[PDB]
């Protein structure tokens, strides 16, 4: 058995930064170390073969070095589309080929404030006995944001769930949805529904709201 | 271009057998080495096994007792069989070719995985398949609109807009597992406020595990 | 016979690489 130890686990870097990823093998594997790049929801794509061969179709800003037990993948100048998880993989074992744990590369960029939108539950959904109120934060950076739900000015807790997109491959921003889930009866007991958004790019909080039925 | 494609059931009950087939086009299985690899959600990659030639195979020891890989008589397909599955076998499964071949000899050692299949998600659960309900997220210089895709099992659903013609500014969010055991997700897009009267915006939902397809027009209320 | 020979233990011997750059990248002098 041959284990690959890949570091670091995670890194953030700016466009134009030089990035280095290291992979250490538990024993000598000569030059038989391959690197892959995996974009979210897609199969790993071969970047480097046999420690330093540059795969046809891959830009030369990627390069691999090392032999024996210590290997390195370098991006000479990071681009926004280089956001991905990178894996080393050894082909020296006669039986089990093994991968490193991965290195998630995130793109760091200037602050961008979210555009906020609120959506009331549809009438067709309400027939079915449940009300989903959706709050959208579009194209912001950085990652961290707070969404507070207020129903007739009362702060809500426990009844919302959030989802975040992966970083966008061209502009490096995130989007986020918060869904407030209420039963039909509860939803109908209140009037004002508000989403309050706090983010580093906003000097004061943005609140989007609607009145049920209008 | 040698191209690879995985196929098989998307939902497997615990203790049953997981089976998948990889179809090879533009090439033959009578040379090279044919691999299976998997990746649990949010985790890393694990090599499963390989097969070559007449049907010689070998396996990752962590799975050898439960895994068989077989090669088909058309010599265009190979197959994965995994027994006694548990929720730990929930993963995206990939097929991939490896090896270097000269005129009359194929060597595996020191080669790499290329090309790869697209990968297919397989979920091990005793919950049953259920198709989604689709609700509009109706628009209030730029407006946002979308579709709420609610209460389906298992993952995944795919969403597109205007039959694939609309992709700029589309965000389909990762699904969230609700307390009910069913998944929910939203897909949104930003459009020019001025078109909401005359341009149609339709979200195309396909939930392959349940054979449910839905096209939903989203409009101002 | 027409079937390929298959080798899983030995590295690619450079004596067979012809002018194939893939071969030359992974071979050993044996």
């Amino acid at each position: 058995d041959i284990q690959m130890t890949q570091s670091p686990s995670s890194l953030s870097a700016s466009v134009g930064d030089r990035v280095t990823i290291t992979c250490r093998a538990s024993q000598s594997i000569d030059n038989y170390l391959n690197w892959y790049q995996q974009k979210p929801g897609k199969a790993p794509k071969l970047l480097i073969y046999a420690a330093s061969g540059l795969q046809s179709g891959v830009p030369s800003r990627f390069s691999g070095s090392g032999s024996g037990t210590e290997f390195t993948l370098t991006v000479s100048s990071l681009h926004p589309e280089d956001f991905a998880t990178y894996y080393c993989q050894q082909s020296y074992s006669t039986l089990t080929w093994t991968f490193g744990q991965g290195t998630k590369v995130e793109i760091k960029r200037t602050v961008a404030a979210p555009s906020v939108f609120i959506f009331p539950p549809s009438d067709e959904q309400l027939k079915s006995g449940t009300a989903s109120v959706v709050c959208l934060l579009n194209n912001f950076y950085p990652r961290e944001a707070k969404v507070q739900w207020k129903v007739d000015n009362a702060l809500q807790s426990g009844n919302s769930q959030e989802s975040v997109t992966e970083q966008d491959s061209k502009d490096s921003t995130y989007s986020l949805s918060s869904t407030l889930t209420l039963s039909k009866a509860d939803y109908e007991k209140h009037k004002v529904y508000a989403c309050e958004v706090t983010h580093q790019g906003l000097s004061s909080p943005v609140t989007k709201s609607f009145n049920r039925g209008e | 271009q040698v191209q690879l494609q995985e196929s098989g059931p998307r939902l497997v009950k615990p203790s049953e057998t997981l089976s998948l087939t990889c179809t090879v086009s533009g090439g033959s299985t009578s040379s090279y080495f044919w691999n299976w690899i998997r990746q649990p959600p949010g985790k890393g990659l694990e090599w499963i096994g390989y097969i070559y030639g007449s049907g010689s195979a070998d396996y990752n020891p962590s799975l050898k007792s439960r895994v068989t890989i077989s090669i088909d008589t058309s010599k265009t397909q190979f197959s994965l069989k995994l027994t006694s599955v548990t929720a730990a076998d929930t993963a995206v499964y990939y097929c991939a070719r490896s090896g270097f071949c000269s005129d009359d000899a194929c060597y595996r050692r020191g080669s790499w995985f290329d090309p790869w299949g697209q990968g297919t998600l397989v979920t091990v659960s005793s919950a049953s398949t259920k198709g989604p309900s689709v609700f509009p997220l109706a628009p209030s210089g730029t407006a946002a609109l979308g579709c709420l895709v609610k209460d389906y099992f298992p993952e995944p659903v795919t969403v597109s807009w205007n039959s694939g013609a609309l992709t700029s500014g589309v965000h389909t969010f990762p699904a969230v597992l609700q307390s009910s055991g069913l998944y929910s997700l939203s897909s949104v897009v930003t459009v020019p406020s001025s078109s909401l009267g005359t341009q149609t915006y339709i979200c195309n939902v396909n939930h392959k595990p349940s054979n449910t397809k839905v096209d939903k027009r989203v409009e101002p209320k | 016979n027409n079937d390929f020979h298959f080798e899983v233990f030995n590295f690619v011997p450079c004596s067979i690489c012809s002018n194939n750059p893939t071969c030359w990248a992974i071979c050993k002098r044996i």
